[PDB]
This record gives structure tokens, C-alpha cells and sequence, in this order.
């Protein structure tokens, strides 16, 4: 589809920070790290050469492509990135561990923003969002 | 859930007032014995077609008016029967936007358009009068601020000005005439020609978006924009000192913007098509109803004549409506992909010079097909 | 694998739809 073609566009732009269509394992570590994880350059080298069918030491963007398609276990990533947002391991994310997160990434959203992603995302209505309903959302595509 | 005989599913945009509209679903329980499911999935407008007679679809759901068409061409929807005293408790130019090969498919519920958005200490009375801009722009730039910046990337932005003078997109009784194009006639050439002449004469830029046209009038730095009723949110938290009022005029005639209707659609699959109607009308398209959806999240102006004359006692709302009166209805037709396309090119050609707005806009005339 | 970047992307999910739903809420991008 064309439409979530975009949608991994601007998912490459993420790590393309610098826009000249490449990812750099520099640029992979940026965004790791400011995930709050450690990876070694062995583990970011190997992690770029996995995609790169160049032999270039960078992923353009139809690597990037071609890999996204490239399936089972979904489920394991969906929980890792929720794993992410609850930071403190209570089993809901809060305004503030959304807010830290897309500012880590450096996502710009007004205080009202992230507000408004967590009553929608809320379907209890208890105010944080859990495993369930951040499942609902990463799932609907 | 799915879908049971009996019983509403609702769907309606994440950014409506959801959990208003599931507390009148609860009085609708409490009176009859019907429970209500008010849903919001993401992507719903895409995932309605793809769904809507297996029996996972909703009995009902709710968005622009202008995507409704396409769904009626498809026979997604019902077609809805409301007397003629239900019909007149609501603006009648609301009926207009949910019709399809003249039938009635969907009930009106909110209705939106841009206005002029003014700063009022830069700006104590707005200009009534597109014409007057370019000299307040000589007087603003002396101060070190602007007249002027809104989105000119998008037609639907640029649109008011270029259809005030007789430009339209389709002609409309109760259908549209897909020969019928009117993006090249005189009015809309005079539209777009002073436009350009305002990025000509330096008092707009070509390549304004919507971003930099936000950042600047919320910055104080450009004394008015255009813009709906889903900005006035982060001009608040600006706490600039603004004013929504009527677009100004060209050459005495209305700024006419597109308008879009919130409906509601019934599911042509349902087996309660009948409880749909009885819930949509005289629960929600009540006072009580329609307040207890703008208290979860406002919906602008409605299209029920008795809580508007409420709603508009706040200004920016009597501005909205009266922009969407002497606006055009956005046509619910497929062609509209093709305008769209053909419009966005011609202005930003034109804009960008090198481009006749008299041969621009005659490839855009083309480009409908 | 490519277990790390995959939940990055799903991590960013979250923005992607939110920004489109805001775009087009705003009648532009
Ligand atoms: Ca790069
Ligand atoms: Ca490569
Ligand atoms: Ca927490
Ligand atoms: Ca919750």
C-alpha cells in the first residue's frame, strides 16, 4: 500500500535525522540511546548491515522498505516498545512517560497533544493507558 | 463488539466528544431497553467500506459529510426518512451537504469553516475588505510586523478568495453537475490574479505553510491569518489577544470558504436501522444531547438552529457560522480528487510566477476528468 | 532479528498516527 509506504517514510526520517536519505550507524545510536538503550557499535554495525544490501555502511530508504516487509512475532516488538513508554514498570503509561518519550525523540507535541493521545488511546477511561489498549492501537494499521 | 440485532454500534473520530456522545447512548439505555456502544477506531473512514456489510461495521457512524458520497455511490448507507418538522430544526443549507442522487443519507450534526483570525493589539478592527490589505501590510511592516500569513500551500486554504468573486468547484436541484467546472471563469481569475499579486507586491510569500503561518500569527508577528475552529486551541495557550470574525470581501462580494458537515450515516446493512433513527433523532440531535457531546469536546457551530443561537453567543462561533452560510458546501463527489489535484498545481505555479493564473487555471479546468 | 529498530519504529507509531489525524483535522499536509 501507498499509503503506509508513507507511513515508513516518515518512520526513516526518524533515524535519517539529517534527511539525505541514508541511516548512519551514528544515527542509529541516536536514537537507541535516547531510548534509553546501550547498544556497543558492534551491535549498531551489525544491526545496519542486517539491512543494508549494499555493503555501503548505510540503509537507504529501499532497504529500509524492503526489510519492513520482510512478520510472526509482532507481538514481542509491540510489547518492547511498551515496555519503553512504562518506564517505571508499573503496567500504564502515564502523560508524563508519553511526553518523555516523544521529546526524547525529539517529537514536538503541546502539552494538549499528549493530553488528547491518552484519552483516546484510554478506553477505560482511568486515565493511563495499559498493555490492552496500547495493543489496540499499535495493532489497528 | 460485531454487530447483533437489538443493539447500536457507533463509530465516530477520536477527536470528537466520544464519551459525550456514550453518555446519551446511556440515557438512551435507561429509557428504552437498547444498549449503546460508542466506538473510535482509528482509520474508521477507511475501514468503513472495507467492513460495513460483514457485519463489523457500526449501525452508525459519524464524519465529514464529504467522504459520505463515495459511501452512498458504494451503497454503504441507508437512506434516511426524517418528517418534515424534523428537517426544520436544523439550518436548511445543513440538508444540502448529505445528499446523494437527491437522497437524504445522512443527518447533519456540526458544521465548520475558516474565518479571518485577527490580532487586536496589532489589529483593533479587522479589514472588511480583502482590497485594503496590501496598505496594511505598508503600515504593518513599518512597525517591523505583517499584515497577513496564512497556509497557501493547500487550496482549501487559498479557495475562499479565489471562488469569492464567482469561482466553484461543481455546479449544484440536489446534485452535482460534473461538466459544469468553474475554476476558470472570470471571478476566480481575478481571485487568484491578486493572490499573486499580494506575493508579487511582497505582502505574502509563496511558500507559507500552515506551520509557518501558525508560528507566526501565535508569535505575535503578523496581525491575521485564516484558519478553522480546530486552531483556536493553540492560540489560547499563544495567549495572543485575537478576534474570529467574517472573511473580508472581494470586490464586494463574500469570501466564500469550502464547509464541511459532521454527519451521522446509518449502515445499509443494519438490522437497526429503525433504532438508529429514533436515537439520532430527539436523543441526539436535541439540546441536551448535543451539549452533552460539546461538554466532552466541543463541537463548534451544530447544525440544530436551537443550540446554535446558544453556542453563538461566544463570537468566534457566530463567525464560523456565518463564513460556513456564505461559504460553498464541499461536494460529496469522487471528482473532487481530481479538483483537488487540479487546484493544488495551479496556485502553486502560479504563486511561483513563471506560471500565467490564466494558464494555470486553465490546466487546472482540464485537470477535472 | 532487527528486533531494536522495529520497536522503534512501533515506539513511534504512537506520533505517526496522532500527527496524521491532526493533519488532516487541519485540512492540510
Ligand atoms: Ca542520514
Ligand atoms: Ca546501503
Ligand atoms: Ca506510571
Ligand atoms: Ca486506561
Amino acid at each position: 500500500t501507498e499509503e503506509q509506504i508513507a507511513e515508513f517514510k516518515e518512520a526513516f526520517s526518524l533515524f535519517d535525522k539529517d534527511g539525505d536519505g541514508t541511516i548512519t550507524t551514528k544515527e542509529l545510536g541516536t536514537v537507541m540511546r535516547s531510548l534509553g538503550q546501550n547498544p556497543t557499535e558492534a551491535e549498531l554495525q551489525d544491526m545496519i548491515n542486517e539491512v543494508d544490501a549494499d555493503g555501503n555502511g548505510t540503509i537507504d530508504f529501499p532497504e529500509f522498505l524492503t526489510m519492513m516487509a520482510r512478520d510472526t512475532d509482532s507481538e514481542e516488538e509491540i510489547r518492547e516498545a511498551f515496555r519503553v513508554f512504562d518506564k517505571d514498570g508499573n503496567g500504564f503509561i502515564s502523560a508524563a512517560e508519553l511526553r518523555h518519550v516523544m521529546t526524547n525523540l525529539g517529537e514536538k507535541l503541546t502539552d494538549e497533544e499528549v493530553d488528547e493521545m491518552i484519552r483516546e488511546a484510554d478506553i477505560d477511561g482511568d486515565g493511563q493507558v495499559n498493555y490492552e489498549e496500547f495493543v489496540t492501537m499499535m495493532t489497528s494499521k | 463488539m460485531k454487530i447483533e440485532e437489538g443493539k447500536l454500534v457507533i463509530w465516530i473520530n477520536g477527536d470528537k466528544g466520544y464519551n459525550g456522545l456514550a453518555e446519551v447512548g446511556k440515557k438512551f439505555e435507561k429509557d428504552t431497553g437498547i444498549k449503546v456502544t460508542v466506538e473510535h477506531p482509528d482509520k474508521l473512514e477507511e475501514k468503513f467500506p472495507q467492513v460495513a456489510a460483514t457485519g463489523d461495521g457500526p449501525d452508525i457512524i459519524f464524519w465529514a459529510h464529504d467522504r459520505f458520497g463515495g459511501y452512498a455511490q458504494s451503497g454503504l448507507l441507508a437512506e434516511i426518512t426524517p418528517a418534515a418538522a424534523f428537517q426544520d430544526k436544523l439550518y436548511p443549507f445543513t440538508w444540502d451537504a448529505v445528499r446523494y442522487n437527491g437522497k437524504l443519507i445522512a443527518y447533519p450534526i456540526a458544521v465548520e469553516a475558516l474565518s479571518l483570525i485577527y490580532n487586536k493589539d496589532l489589529l483593533p478592527n479587522p479589514p472588511k475588505t480583502w482590497e485594503e490589505i496590501p496598505a496594511l501590510d505598508k503600515e504593518l511592516k513599518a512597525k517591523g510586523k505583517s499584515a497577513l500569513m496564512f497556509n497557501l500551500q493547500e487550496p482549501y486554504f487559498t479557495w475562499p478568495l479565489i471562488a469569492a468573486d464567482g469561482g466553484y468547484a461543481f455546479k449544484y436541484a440536489g446534485k452535482y453537475d460534473i461538466k459544469d467546472v468553474g475554476v476558470d471563469n472570470a471571478g476566480a481569475k481575478a481571485g487568484l490574479t491578486f493572490l499573486v499579486d499580494l506575493i508579487k507586491n511582497k505582502h505574502m510569500n509563496a511558500d507559507t505553510d500552515y506551520s509557518i503561518a501558525e508560528a507566526a500569527f501565535n508569535k505575535g508577528e503578523t496581525a491575521m491569518t485564516i484558519n478553522g475552529p480546530w486552531a483556536w486551541s493553540n492560540i489560547d495557550t499563544s495567549a495572543v489577544n485575537y478576534g474570529v470574525t467574517v472573511l473580508p470581501t472581494f470586490k464586494g462580494q463574500p469570501s466564500k470558504p469550502f464547509v464541511g458537515v459532521l454527519s451521522a450515516g446509518i449502515n445499509a446493512a443494519s438490522p437497526n436501522k429503525e433504532l438508529a433513527k429514533e436515537f439520532l433523532e430527539n436523543y441526539l440531535l436535541t439540546d441536551e444531547g448535543l451539549e452533552a457531546v460539546n461538554k466532552d469536546k466541543p463541537l463548534g457551530a451544530v447544525a440544530l438552529k436551537s443550540y446554535e443561537e446558544e453556542l453563538a453567543k461566544d463570537p468566534r462561533i457566530a463567525a464560523t457560522m456565518e463564513n460556513a452560510q456564505k461559504g460553498e458546501i464541499m461536494p460529496n463527489i469522487p471528482q473532487m480528487s481530481a479538483f483537488w489535484y487540479a487546484v493544488r498545481t495551479a496556485v502553486i505555479n502560479a504563486a511561483s510566477g513563471r506560471q500565467t493564473v490564466d494558464a494555470a487555471l486553465a490546466a487546472a479546468q482540464t485537470n477535472a476528468a | 532479528d532487527e528486533n531494536a529498530i522495529r520497536a522503534a519504529i512501533f515506539i513511534q507509531k504512537w506520533y505517526r498516527r496522532h500527527q496524521a489525524r491532526r493533519e488532516m483535522l487541519e485540512h492540510h499536509h
